[PDB]
DNA sequence: TTAGCTCGAATCGAGCTAT
DNA sequence: ATAGCTCGATTCGAGCTAA
């Protein structure tokens, strides 16, 4: 039938068909871009919303694995012993002055990492809050692991605009954020027709590229980056 | 697109004067034109430590040392004479008309749209509910702010002064007419029609309002309180200053206007408090909170913007609130 | 080529005085020479925020904290006495001749051409329409700016003072003569002829203008306001100051001149919005709009340039506007 | 000579001069948009640097008064006694759960306003960290008090593009941020000529109005709004 | 010149009122009589 | 660093569509 | 909400001058 596109995923059918049993059948192939994840032979009587439900569990497992393997580093605020965790914050990057540390009594508050070779830094509550404000991680910061490092960089000379498939990771009905194109356009203060030109694929007539400020502001508003 | 105007200043209707306090005896209030005025005088107060201590002043030695040095100060105090139990408070009220017309307006199209909106309101339902509630706050002595809480009998007399003469007289029992309910009464209806004619601009109305409160012999009365620069010595501190114009205790005119303004019963929160003053963001100073929060889409500015700019007329109660806020007046518009 | 001169300083004709404002009772206003002056006193005001929020202050906690910390001000306030219902405002007016003659100029040829233009104006049509319109803004108490809005009855008394004594007295019902129409009246015609003789330079005209208004018993009156230096604290901020000469509330003379100056009904927009004070560029600060924009060919400077430099005489209404600007004076000319 | 522009300020000279003493002079008047601030009669032998130095003190006191008037309100983290301040955070807006509060001993940590009638709620270190992360004020948040609310709103239907004068509050060397126009264009990943086209004077034919996303990302990267 | 009902012995008005209202710890009937008498006399109770 | 200016190319909004 | 189009106006980058 038709190739079902769910965000960065694309379920394309086989051009030829087969007859498993007596009923008509086709091979549906799940794709994550150029990566093939599954082939499932399905009847032709299924609707698109039912093949979507058939392939939904593999997509859910992929999203769980992506969220787990790209989780931001967690910092821990502890007392002068290191046993009780008073507050924990997930950070996009570690503090600059972290070194290998074991808490002692001369300082009341210590900011240690969650990794077992715990780096640390003696802080007060005011400096801890300054570091937490500066270094905090957005709730959907795990999607940055699925994106290239040259589309997320803040250096304008080394920045490359995201493609349509890399843009489907963060905007779209079946995206990893779950926001529609109209909602993304409303977040950028532009028309939905212009954003559809950003998300347009294979239509070489009137296809546009997103800009540096628009891309980084969209990543700010969706909760993916720059939301410390 | 018809955006709102940056300058939207309005002038107030229902202009009250300063309310002067005089004193006398009940059953001679029909001859109260020569009652002596209540005089603001000085007395000395000695106080102990009665405020909260911040966990460092709670030491018994420090607390006792603070006891051994009490705060000495003088306060302005207003009292009735020991032979007078009735307090007389008199002010004049002028109702103007022309509430929907701003005093300053940047945009002519917004001015015209606002004028059409207010004219549509007045044509649909005129200044009848608002004037009825204003007449209710006139009939009960709500302008007699703290002098009404313990008064045994309160009577309010309202006259219509046409050519310097009483063209129409009203006598009210201010305690039968409570501070909670806006009921219907024939004399209240007549005063409501008079205030309605004032607000519509049909004619000039000037109301002389006189309230008598039977409080007690020598009892304390409460005029409006002024500001202290707080520069003198601690012993002669003058911690409390009372408002007088010419050796006569008085209430600020804006306090009287705020008490007459207490007609807003349409705010989203419950009716436990009752009516509040018609202010943008429904601010009550005593409760320290804002009914009609802008987040709840029921304040004056959001309702006015929906009503005027984009023709979203609210409920008739919110229309009464908006028109009462325009009667109240203020510097609306973006500064 | 007769270029415009580089300085065109003009001295002001129709020079008024500061209008001193006093109080009294109606029907004793004939013997109002010993009326006590209206004094400027101070009262304390407390209020909450009623202006539009910046969308940053729309957070409910900030609004509640602003209510719990209300702003405190002390303001100058002018009121009538609680036994007086009439306000008397008195100023003197001088009508001077030689309107077209500048006080300073750089070009003898330009000033000769301008004097010839003004002379042929006066010969063709003298100061008859302009003085007619000026008589009106004096016969209607437009100098009672906010003291006329809700006044029950306003009358004005204009006395022609010659050798220090009244040569002719005028009495007008200032509410009968509106603020919008320039109708014809016999006493108004006589006063217009006197003002015309003053403007023509054929005689000395000094007028004593006295206005009485039924504001109400003890009601608030509105003198002119001063600047606030804001060099004090935020509690005793002194947010408003009123104008007084020697302890009598007063109105600035330039406000009176603007009030008498409101004669321009010839601006390209509709005159149903009302007369405007004659100005270069037809500016109204309350409405924030410039009638007679320089983009249109109806402002004062283009009219004066076309009329004088290249003999393009405008319509008689627009040249009335030009001569009214010459009468009001101003620092005209480029730089 | 010619008018001197210092960020939002303008020092325009009088068209005609005068002689004070035996030397020629002109009156130089300082503006802040339409607001006239001060007038000085200065010798004709002064250069532009000396005229600017004459008004530098008035500009500096304007900056100080603007910093003190529009300073963000401060939240204080206190103990159960309510006397010792453990951390201070300056916030762009207050939490919606703030009510009239005196600290008790039922909860160890309390977040309170620095205003004299104190508003607050019991807070944990994790909740305080979250509130400070999502409410903190950028270091130049006082500049937002000098800008209208219709250019600082995130509502795209209530948003108006800033004018050239409103841009010059934050973009020039004489502005309140102190960054150049080229640095501002580098922050947005934009050409310097295109960004100069934004801050072009009224005596220009090529003028462009900045977009929603570009303006708000500029405010983010300058430390004026939405930077915590 | 001394203070009976010191805050240290937890019998002042403020501690009794806070325990009675917030913690719902009703004091003795005499102490709540004292608290209600303090409410009768009035005051400017409540610090920052 | 300020303050602009062409010139072709890409983008932007607001109309319509299709599925 | 997806998907895509046209069309005139606006923006955009990389040259350039001008100081």
């Amino acid at each position: 039938m038709n190739a079902i596109h769910i965000g960065p995923f694309s379920i394309t059918p086989a051009a030829r068909g087969l007859h498993y049993g007596g009923l008509p059948h086709h091979q549906w192939t799940l794709y994550y871009g150029p990566r093939e994840m599954a082939i499932k032979t399905l009847p032709d009587s299924y609707t698109s919303s039912e093949v979507r439900d058939e392939f939904s569990d593999i997509i859910a497992e992929f999203v769980i694995d992506a969220r787990h393997r790209y989780a931001p580093d967690v910092l821990e605020l502890v007392n002068s012993d290191g046993d009780a965790v008073l507050a924990r914050v997930a950070v996009s990057r570690l503090p600059e002055a972290l070194s290998g540390c074991i808490p002692d009594d001369r300082f009341p508050y210590w900011l240690l990492t969650a990794s077992r070779p715990r780096l640390g830094l003696p802080v007060t509550l005011n400096e801890y809050t300054a570091l937490a404000v500066e270094l905090s991680a957005p709730p959907l910061a795990w999607i940055t692991g699925l994106l290239p490092g040259e589309v997320l960089t803040h250096d304008a000379e080394e920045w490359r605009p995201p493609t349509s498939w890399e843009l489907r990771h963060v905007v779209g009905e079946g995206s990893f954020t779950g926001v529609s194109g109209a909602a993304a356009a409303a977040l950028l203060g532009m028309s939905a027709t212009n954003f559809r030109k950003y998300t347009a694929g294979d239509s070489a007539a009137n296809r546009q590229k997103i800009s540096f400020a628009a891309w980084h502001y969209l990543l700010d508003r969706l909760g993916v980056k720059r939301a410390s | 697109i018809l955006s709102t105007a940056s300058v939207l200043a309005f002038e107030r209707k229902l202009d009250p004067s300063d309310a002067l306090m005089s004193a006398g005896a009940w059953a001679q209030r029909d001859a109260s034109q020569e009652w002596p005025a209540v005089t603001v005088r000085e007395k000395s107060v000695r106080g102990t430590i009665s405020n909260r201590l911040k966990t460092k002043d709670r030491d018994p030695a420090k607390l006792d040392a603070s006891i051994q040095s009490p705060n000495l100060q003088t306060v302005d105090v207003a009292n009735l004479p020991s032979d007078a139990d009735t307090l007389k408070v008199r002010f004049t009220l002028r109702v103007l008309g022309g509430a929907g017309t701003p005093s300053a307006c940047n945009d002519a199209a917004y001015r015209d749209k606002l004028l059409q909106t207010v004219a549509t309101y007045v044509n649909d339902q005129g200044f009848a509910e608002l004037a009825r509630r204003y007449a209710h706050n006139l009939a009960n002595a709500r302008f007699l702010w703290r002098n009404r809480v313990g008064a045994e009998a309160v009577e309010v007399r309202i006259n219509h002064i046409r050519q310097g003469e009483v063209a129409r007289a009203w006598r009210f029992d201010a305690l039968a007419i409570g501070l909670r309910d806006f009921k219907a009464d024939a004399e209240l209806d007549a005063l409501a029609e008079l205030i309605a004619s004032g607000l519509s601009g049909s004619g000039h109305v000037l109301l002389e309002v006189v309230a008598f409160a039977r409080i007690g012999d020598g009892q304390e009365v409460f005029p409006s309180q002024e500001l202290i620069l707080d520069k003198g010595d601690k012993k002669g501190q003058k911690s409390k200053t009372l408002y007088s114009v010419r050796d006569a205790a008085a209430i600020h005119s804006q306090k009287i206007g705020n008490a007459l303004r207490t007609i807003d019963t349409w705010y989203p929160d419950e009716d436990g408090l009752g009516p509040i003053a018609v202010e943008p963001y429904g601010s009550v100073t005593s409760q320290g909170k804002a009914y009609r929060q802008p987040k709840q889409k029921l304040d004056f500015y959001t309702l006015l913007d929906n009503w005027v700019l984009r023709d979203e007329a609210p409920a008739v109660e919110q229309q009464h609130y908006v028109i009462a806020n325009l009667i109240r007046g203020g510097v609306f518009g973006e500064a």
